[PDB]
């Protein structure tokens, strides 16, 4: 799903943040 | 139970003005910071049928879709097309998007301290907030 995927396209750079930041 | 938080730190950057609602516009603005260029994506998740997305409805579409996913986020990241993610674009969409959960952060941070918006804090206000 393209419309999905697109929400959690930003959630995945959101995490990515996140997991870099407890380093 | 953690991921709760998490979500709504996702639907918080779509609803800049926080009112609880994520409209068309505030959907378009991230889209178009992500290199994108709309209304089926709102009614998609729009389970009350106001025309706007609020947090519950947000929650079961977020949970609902937890592999093609990743695929979509490669294609939104790859901007020229081109099979791969350069420096340049990687590092594009995520100053974008690393810029607005800032911005995001400092207006939390802003309304957490009682300001609010149209506020203001003198020296004594000042010191507090910034020590402890
Ligand atoms: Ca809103
Ligand atoms: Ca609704
Ligand atoms: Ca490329």
């Amino acid at each position: 799903e393209v419309t999905v995927g697109k929400f959690y396209a930003t959630f995945l750079i959101q995490e990515y943040f996140r997991k870099f930041k407890k380093r | 139970e953690e991921q709760i938080a998490e979500f709504k730190e996702a639907f918080s950057l779509f609803d800049k003005d926080g009112d609880g609602t994520i409209t068309t516009k505030e959907l378009g603005t991230v889209m178009r910071s992500l290199g994108q260029n709309l209304q089926d994506m709102i009614n998609e998740v729009d389970a009350d049928g106001n025309g706007t997305i609020d947090f519950p409805e947000f929650l079961t579409m977020m949970a609902r879709k937890m592999e093609e996913e990743i695929r979509e986020a490669f294609r939104v990241f790859d901007k020229d097309g081109n099979g791969y993610i350069s420096a340049a674009e990687l590092r594009h969409v995520m100053t974008n998007l690393g810029e607005k959960l800032t911005d995001e952060e400092v207006d939390e941070m802003i309304r957490e301290a009682g300001i609010d918006g149209d506020g203001q804090v003198n020296y004594e206000e000042f010191v507090q907030m910034m020590t402890a």
